């Protein structure tokens, strides 16, 4: 379901600006500055360490905001590549589900409120598991394993 | 003078502890904020 | 002159330390949606007034 709060910067997706409540969430590891500029007075914070960048909503798009979001149950989930299977804390896709130019995308849970976004992935040698950032309940963390890519 | 001239800069008087006080008092106040520093360093590098 | 340029200097150099603290403390907490620095954290990061 890609009816969700939505944003490009230089062409490319460059991250979902994650309107998830009170939030202007910007997942730009790349290149990008706003193209879709009815909230174009973000206050911008970053810390390249977790690779995320972020902003605060006025009151003008609130609107367009889900509500709040951070359980994360075994089963899979769904990104724009198709159905994404998560059992032992991480992420696994169909190998070649994903490239370069999957620069920053969601994964936008079964029952309408956002979890995590993709920034790259490892072949296992026929399965492939995913380089994502995550919102622990309070903090913000990075998942990655062995030998693997980014986007 | 029947006398060796001063070190001038090395030798101060003993009331002259005021430059421990400052030194020590500055050199905490760093070593406080090192310490500050050292403890979130270690929390930003132990959370991934 | 040569000691108070150093001693002006290190009470710059530890405000630097503690301004250093305060970011690469407070970004992880100020970046995620839909969440706070808890209470604690947010008066020795000296934000707001009382558990506002």
């Amino acid at each position: 379901n890609d009816c969700i709060f939505e944003v490009k910067h230089e062409g490319k997706v460059t991250g979902y600006a994650c309107l998830v409540g009170d939030k202007v969430m910007k997942p730009a590891h790349v290149k990008g500055t706003i193209d879709n500029a009815d909230l174009a007075k973000l206050a911008f914070k970053r810390s390249s360490k977790y690779d995320l960048e972020c902003a605060q909503i006025p009151v003008h798009m609130k609107s367009d905001a889900s509500k709040f979001t951070h359980e994360k149950p075994e089963g899979y989930y769904n990104w724009h590549h198709g159905a994404v299977q998560y059992s032992g804390g991480r992420f696994t896709i169909p190998t070649g589900a994903g490239k370069p130019g999957d620069s920053g995308r969601p994964i936008f849970d079964n029952k309408g409120r956002v979890v995590a976004i993709v920034l790259g992935g490892a072949n296992e040698g026929a399965r492939t598991a995913l380089s994502v950032v995550t919102w622990n309940k309070d903090i913000v963390t990075k998942i990655t394993p062995e030998g693997a890519e980014e986007w | 003078a029947s006398h060796t001239t001063l070190g001038v800069q090395d030798i101060s008087v003993t009331a002259m502890s005021w430059v421990q006080k400052i030194t020590g008092g500055v050199g905490l106040v760093v070593a406080v904020a090192a310490l500050i520093l050292i403890v979130v360093l270690c929390v930003s590098f132990s959370r991934h | 002159s040569v000691a108070s340029f150093v001693l002006l200097s290190m009470v710059g150099v530890a405000v630097g330390m503690c301004m250093c603290a305060r970011r690469r403390c407070i970004t992880p907490y100020e970046l995620t949606p839909g969440a706070t620095v808890p209470f604690l954290l947010s008066l020795i990061c000296c934000i707001r007034t009382a558990k506002a």
